[PDB]
C-alpha cells in the first residue's frame, strides 16, 4: 500500500526548530555571530536584575510560609527567561503576564509593594501606575494570548513602534486561547511577541503529556508565524531572540513565538505542594554561566553580587512594610470600582455598606 | 423616518462611527458583506476597513481582540454572530471584560459593546435562537440591553456604545424587520437601566422584554375587551432592572405577571419576581406568575409555534392572576 | 391605599369583606387576619 | 467511619470505579498527583492509568473528551480544577452534553459527572472561589448538586455517577476538611433533587446550600437563645429544586429567608423566592428575603471576611423577617 | 544586528505540505504509484454516489426555495471531498459531521428522509438508527473536533480497529476547539481522522483572512501529528489520503489531519447568503472547470467503465428517492411539547414532571 512520508515530515519540521544558544553552562560563548550588542553596564545590570529576582523568590517563599504573603508562584530558575526577555523591551511596550510573571511587570514599573499586595489579595496591588504598560498577572491560562493580539493590533492602528509581549507556560500551549491568540495576531500581522516558558511541568503534569509536538516552538507553524526555541537558561540567547522578534514586529512583519527551555526549582505555587532531575537543572542555573561570562570579562565580583543581595533584602523588607500599612478593603471600595457610574442595585448596596462601615 | 429595527441599529452604528474615531466594529462577515443580517451594511464602504473589519472565525479571539483594543484606547463594538455562540466567548465577557475595571481598581476599563442576534419565530438552525440573556445578567460588571422597537434600539445602542463599561446588546431576530416605526434622525440616547410604559393600565402589570412585549400588547388589547386593564412594562434593560418603574406599576395595580421567551429555569423572570415580592408584597392581591417557555432545550424549528410563549399564554396567565 | 399581606387580602374576599374599610392594627396600619375577624364580628 | 467531605468523595469515587468498569476519572493533575485537593489520591494506583488519567491543560478539550467517551459507552467523571474555569468549557457542558439526549431523541446520552471545587473563605487567587452554580442551573438537561456534609457528598456523588444524564457536582473548598462525620462504608445513595432538614424549627425557614448551611445552623443556634426557632433546609440539589420539601417548610413556619454565598444577582436564591411566592404566598406573614453577597466581582482575597455572607448576616435578616 | 532565518523557516516547513494529486482536471493519472487499489465496481460506485449527491444538492436547493426544507448548506463542488473520503471508511468508523456534512452521514446509513427532517427542524431526523455510527450535524464550529478526540480515545480503549472521522471547514481551523481536538488526539495517540474542507470561504470571508499559514494542513505541526494537503476535487487523491490516515490510525500510530482543496458552487446556506457580495464570477467559473465529476467521468470513460445511460439511471434514481424522502418527512407526525420534554432526561426532574402534565392537558384539547 502507498506510504506517505510522515516520518520524514515530522523530522524535517523538527530540523527547523533547533535550540538557539549563545552561552553554554561554563559561560563560554558558543555563538559569536549572534552575540547581542550590549554595553558593559547593560551586561552588569542584566546580572544585577537576575540576582535581585533570585533573592526576591527566596524572600517571597519565606514570607509566604510566614503568612505574610498569599498566592505565590516561584520563579527561581526562570531568571534568564523572565529578566533577559524583559531587558529587550522599551517602556512603550505592553506586557500581558501570566500568574508567574510578576518579576517582568516589577522591572517594567509596578512597585514591589503592589506586587506583594497582588499576592495578598488587595485591589490596590492591581492599580497599575499610569503610563506603566502592564496588566496584572492573568490567572486564566491563555486568556493573555488573545488579549495580546488585541493590544498589538491597537498599537498598530495608532502607528506606535511598540509591541505587546505576553508570557505563558508549557501547560498553557494546550489551551484553545493559546492558539487563537497567535493565529489572530498572525492574521492581522500584529506586533506581538509570544513567549512560552517551558519549565517541564504544568503543576504535576510533564510537558510530554501536553502534546506529542517535539518542540513547543513549532506550534507557531499553525499560525504561519516564525518560532524560535531558545536555551531558557541562557540570558544572552533569550535577550537576542526577543530583540530579534521586537525588530521584526516594529517593522511591520508581524508576531513571533519564542519557547524558552527553563526550569522552576520550586513548587507550582505555595498553596498545595525527581531529586536528581532537580539537581540536573540546578547545574544549568542562568546565574552560574552569566557569572562566569562576566567574571572572565572583568565585569563582576563577589562584592557587587553581595551588594545587590543586600539591596534586594532591604527593598523587600520596606515593600512588605508598605503593604502592611495599606488600609484594609471595605465593601464600599469594591463597589466603587465596579463601574464608572453605579447601576441602581449597586447604588442601594453602596448605601447599605456605607451605613455598616459607619 | 419610518425604520425597521435593523435600520435603526445601522443608523446608531453609523452615527457613533462618525462622532467617535475610537469606535471599531468587527466580527465574522461584518465587513465587505455588511453582516449576515445586513446590520453593518455600507459601514466599511463609508468608514474604511481600518474601522469596520472581518475577523477570523473564532468568538474567543474576537472577545480577546476587543479587550486588547480597549486597553489601547479604542471603543470596540464586536459582533457575535448568534448569541448561542456566547459559550465560546464566556471567559472574555464574564471572566475578563466585566471584571477589568474592578480588577485594576479603575486603572483600566472596557468601553465595549457586544452586539448579538437571538430569539425564535424564524425557524433557525440549532443554537441560533436561544435566549441566554439569563447567563450574562448574573455577571457583575455587565449591563444587558434588549430592545423591542426601532426607536428603542437606536437610542439604547448609542447609549451602549457611549457607556464606558461592557454592555451586551441583544437583537431579536424576529423583530429585525417585521415592522417599521418612526425613528428620529441624528443622535439621541435612551438611559440604560430604564423601563418604559408601553400601555397604561389599572388592573394588572405585565412585565416583558424582547419579542414578548408585542405578545403582551397583543394580549392587553384582548384583555380590554374582557374588562381587564393591563399596564405593559417593557424592561428594555434586563440588567440592571428599573426597580422604580416596576414597583411603581405593581403598587398601582396590586397584580403582576412577568413574560419571557426564555425557559422557565432561564431568563430573568425569577429575579423580577423576587424583587417585586421583596419590595411590594404589602400591595400584592395575588402571586406574581411567570409566562415562560417549557424547561427543555430550545425547540427543533418546526416545534416553535407550540413551544414559544405567545399572547394567548399571556392572556391565560393574566386571567389566572385576575381571578386569584 | 391598603397595606396588607396577600393572605389577608385573600381572606377578606373569601368572606366578602371590603378591605379598604378595615382599620389595620398592625405596624404602620397593616391590616391583619384578626382585623378581618373583628370587622365581621361587629 | 468518621470521614471528612474530601474522604467521602474519594470513597464514593472508589466505589463507582470498582462497581462499574465504564467509570473513568480524568482531568488536570488527577492521576499521578491525586488531584490538587487529594480528592483522587490512590485511585490511579488501584485502578490504573486506563481508568484514572491526566489530561493536557485545556478545559474545553476535557469536556469534548468526556462527550466522545460517553458516545463510546463510558461513564466519564471529568474534573474541572476550579469552577471559575467553567467559562472555558461552557459549550461542552451547556451547548453539548446537556442537550445530547434531546438532540438525538434519546439515541445517545451523556452519563457524565463533572466534579469541580468552588467557594470562598480560604484566600485563593482570582477566579478560584467564585460561585457560578447560577449559570449551569439555567441550562435544561443538567442537574446541579452541591453537598454540605461528608454523608451527603458520598451519597449524592454515587447517585450522580449512576445518573444517566449530566450532573454538575460542586465541592466547596472550605468544606473539604472542615469537619468529620460518621459515614457508612460501602455503597448507598441519596436522591438527586431532594433537600433535607438539617434543623427542625417552627418560626422561620432558612434555606441554604454549600458553606451557607453551616452559617445558617450557626445562626439558628444563636436565634434559639432568644426563643426564635429556625428550620434549616439544605437544598443539597440546586437544580432541580425540592419544591415539596421547601414548600412544606414555609407553609409550617409562615416566614422564610434564602441564604447563598453568591452575589445577589447570581446564585439560585431568586428562583427559590419565585417558587415560594408562586406556591405558598398565602402562608407568608412576611416577604421572603435573601442573604447574598454584594453585586461586585468576587473579592480580592483579603476582603473575603467583610464581603462573604456569614451567620451574623443570616441572624440579622432572619430578625428583619420576624419583625417585619 | 543578527538575523534569524525566519523566511527560510516558513519556506522549508510549508514545503513539507505539497498538494497531493492523483487525477488532474482532464482525468489523466499523474501519480500512478499512489493509485488506490479499487475494483471496477468500486470505481463505478464512487462515481454513482458523487452524481447522486450532486442531484441531492440541486433538489435540496429547489425544495428549500419551495419551503419544503429549512436549514440547508449546499454541497455541490465538494463531492470528492465528502464522498470519496467517506468511501474509505468502514461501518464501524464513527462520523462527527459539521452542518454541511449531511451527505457523509446519509451514505453511512442515515435515511434520506431523516436528513430532510434535520433540515426542517424535527427531533426524529436526529434519531440515528441504532448501530449507525454517526452524530447529527454539529452547528458549533469546532465542537465536533474535541468530541472526535474522545470518540477515538474510546475506540482505542475498547481495542476496536476503527477510527473517528470528523469534518470542519477553513473557517473552523481558527477555532480553539479545532486546535484542542487535534492536540488531545495527538497526546493520547488516538485513532482520529481530521478533515478540513477548504472551500475558500467561511461564509463571506476568504480563507486568506483566517490565517497567514500558507497551508491549512501544516496546522497539524502544532499537535505534532502528520498533515496532508490534497486536491479536494480529486476523488482518488481524497480517498488515498483518508485510506492512508485510516491505516495509520488503526495500527495504533495516532491521528492525521487532511486538508482538501475544494469549492462550494452555491451560497453558504439558503438563509440569505449571496456570493456576489464577496466573490467574482471568474473565480466561480475557474473552479467550475475543476468539477470532480468532470475528471472522474473522463477517467472512467477511458477505462470503459461509465456511460451516459448509467449516469442518467443514477440521476433518475436520486430524483425518485428524494421525492419519496420528502413525502416520508411530511408524513412524520408533528412534534408535541410533551415529546420534547420526554427526550430531555431518562427520568424527569420535578419541574419537567409538572410541565409534562400541564402540556399533556393542553394537548388533550
Ligand atoms: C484556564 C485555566 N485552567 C486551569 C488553570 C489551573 N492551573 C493554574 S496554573 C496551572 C499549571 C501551570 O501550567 P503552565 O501553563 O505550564 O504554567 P506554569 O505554572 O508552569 O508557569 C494550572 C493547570 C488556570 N489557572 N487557568
Ligand atoms: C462556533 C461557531 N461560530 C460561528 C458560527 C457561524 N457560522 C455558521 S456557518 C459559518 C461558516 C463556517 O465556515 P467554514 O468553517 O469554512 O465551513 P463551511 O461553512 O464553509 O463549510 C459560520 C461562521 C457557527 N456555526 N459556530
Ligand atoms: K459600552
Ligand atoms: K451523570
Ligand atoms: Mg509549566
Ligand atoms: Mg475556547
Ligand atoms: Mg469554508
Amino acid at each position: 500500500t502507498f506510504q506517505f512520508p510522515f516520518a520524514e515530515q515530522l523530522e524535517k519540521v523538527a530540523e527547523q526548530f533547533p535550540t538557539f544558544q549563545i552561552l553554554n553552562e561554563e559561560g563560554e560563548v558558543v555563538n559569536e555571530e549572534a552575540m547581542p550588542e550590549l554595553s558593559d553596564e547593560q551586561l552588569k545590570e542584566l546580572m544585577r536584575r537576575m540576582v535581585y529576582t533570585r533573592i526576591l523568590d527566596q524572600r517571597s517563599i519565606s514570607l509566604n510560609r510566614q503568612g505574610r504573603l498569599g498566592f505565590y508562584a516561584p520563579t527561581a530558575g526562570q531568571e534568564a527567561s523572565q529578566i533577559a526577555s524583559h531587558f529587550a523591551l522599551e517602556k512603550e511596550d505592553f506586557i500581558l503576564p501570566g500568574y508567574r510573571d510578576v518579576p517582568q511587570i516589577i522591572w517594567h514599573g509596578l512597585p514591589l509593594y503592589q506586587a506583594f499586595l497582588f499576592s495578598r489579595g488587595h485591589f490596590h496591588g492591581n492599580q497599575i501606575p499610569e503610563g506603566v504598560n502592564v496588566l496584572p498577572p492573568q490567572i486564566i491560562i491563555g486568556a493573555q494570548y488573545i488579549q495580546a493580539a488585541g493590544v498589538a493590533l491597537g498599537l498598530k492602528m495608532r502607528g506606535k513602534k511598540a509591541v505587546a509581549i505576553t508570557y505563558t507556560g508549557d501547560g498553557g500551549t494546550s489551551q484553545g486561547d493559546f492558539y487563537e491568540g497567535i493565529n489572530f495576531a498572525g492574521a492581522f500581522k500584529a506586533p506581538a511577541i509570544f513567549v512560552v516558558q517551558n519549565n517541564r511541568f504544568a503543576i504535576s503534569t510533564p510537558v510530554e503529556k501536553q502534546t506529542v509536538a517535539k518542540t513547543l516552538a513549532q506550534k507557531a507553524v499553525a499560525a504561519g508565524i516564525p518560532g524560535i526555541q531558545v536555551d531558557g537558561m541562557d540570558p544572552l540567547a533569550v535577550y537576542a531572540a526577543v530583540k530579534a522578534a521586537r525588530e521584526r514586529a516594529i517593522n511591520g512583519e508581524g508576531p513571533t513565538l519564542i519557547e524558552t527551555l527553563c526550569f522552576r526549582y520550586g513548587p507550582h505555587t505555595m498553596s498545595g505542594d525527581s531529586k536528581e532531575l532537580e539537581n540536573e537543572w540546578a547545574k544549568k542555573d542562568p546565574l552560574v554561566r552569566f557569572r562566569k561570562f562576566l567574571e572572565a570579562k572583568g565585569l563582576w565580583s563577589e562584592e557587587e553580587e553581595n551588594n545587590v543581595i543586600e539591596q534586594a533584602k532591604e527593598e523587600i523588607k520596606e515593600a512588605i512594610k508598605k503593604a502592611d500599612e495599606t488600609p484594609k478593603q471595605k465593601v464600599t471600595d469594591l463597589i466603587s470600582i465596579m463601574f464608572e457610574e453605579l447601576p441602581f442595585n449597586l447604588k442601594e448596596q453602596y448605601e447599605i455598606y456605607k451605613e455598616k462601615e459607619s | 423616518a419610518q425604520m425597521t429595527m435593523v435600520q435603526a441599529i445601522t443608523d446608531a452604528l453609523r452615527i457613533e462611527l462618525k462622532n467617535d474615531p475610537n469606535v471599531l466594529i468587527f466580527g465574522e462577515d461584518v465587513g465587505v458583506n455588511g453582516g449576515v443580517f445586513r446590520a453593518t451594511e455600507g459601514l466599511q464602504a463609508e468608514f474604511g476597513e481600518d474601522r469596520v473589519f472581518d475577523t477570523p472565525l473564532a468568538e474567543s479571539g474576537i472577545g480577546g481582540l476587543a479587550i486588547g483594543l480597549a486597553l489601547q484606547g479604542f471603543r470596540p463594538v464586536p459582533e457575535i454572530q448568534f448569541f448561542g455562540f456566547v459559550y465560546e466567548v464566556m471567559d472574555s465577557i464574564c471572566g475578563q471584560m466585566a471584571r477589568i475595571r474592578y480588577r485594576t481598581g479603575g486603572r483600566y476599563h472596557m468601553p465595549i459593546t457586544i452586539r448579538s442576534p437571538f430569539g425564535g419565530g424564524v425557524h433557525t438552525p440549532e443554537l441560533h435562537s436561544d435566549s441566554l440573556e439569563g447567563l450574562v445578567a448574573q455577571q457583575p460588571g455587565l449591563k444587558v440591553v434588549i430592545p423591542s422597537t426601532p426607536y428603542d434600539a437606536k437610542g439604547l445602542l448609542i447609549s451602549a456604545i457611549r457607556d464606558n463599561d461592557p454592555v451586551i446588546f441583544l437583537e431579536h431576530l424576529k423583530l429585525y424587520r417585521s415592522f417599521r416605526q418612526e425613528v428620529p434622525e441624528g443622535e439621541y440616547t435612551i438611559p440604560i437601566g430604564k423601563a418604559d410604559i408601553k400601555r397604561e393600565g389599572k388592573d394588572i402589570t405585565i412585565i416583558a422584554y424582547g419579542a414578548m412585549v408585542h405578545e403582551s400588547l397583543k394580549a392587553a388589547a384582548e384583555l380590554e375587551k374582557e374588562g381587564i386593564s393591563a399596564e405593559v412594562v417593557d424592561l428594555r434593560t434586563v440588567q440592571p432592572l428599573d426597580i422604580e418603574t416596576i414597583i411603581g406599576s405593581v403598587e398601582k395595580t396590586g397584580r403582576a405577571i412577568v413574560v419571557q421567551e426564555a425557559q422557565r429555569q432561564a431568563g430573568i423572570a425569577a429575579n423580577v419576581v423576587a424583587e417585586i415580592n421583596e419590595r411590594a408584597i404589602l400591595s400584592l392581591e395575588a402571586p406574581v406568575l411567570r409566562v415562560a417557555a417549557p424547561d427543555t432545550v430550545y425547540p427543533f424549528a418546526q416545534a416553535e409555534s407550540v413551544w414559544l410563549p405567545n399572547f394567548k399564554d399571556v392572556i391565560e396567565t393574566a386571567k389566572k392572576v385576575m381571578n386569584f | 391605599r391598603v397595606i396588607a399581606m396577600p393572605s389577608v387580602r385573600k381572606y377578606a374576599r373569601e368572606k366578602g369583606v371590603d378591605i379598604r374599610l378595615v382599620q389595620g392594627t398592625g405596624k404602620n396600619g397593616r391590616v391583619l387576619k384578626e382585623d378581618i375577624d373583628a370587622f365581621l364580628a361587629g
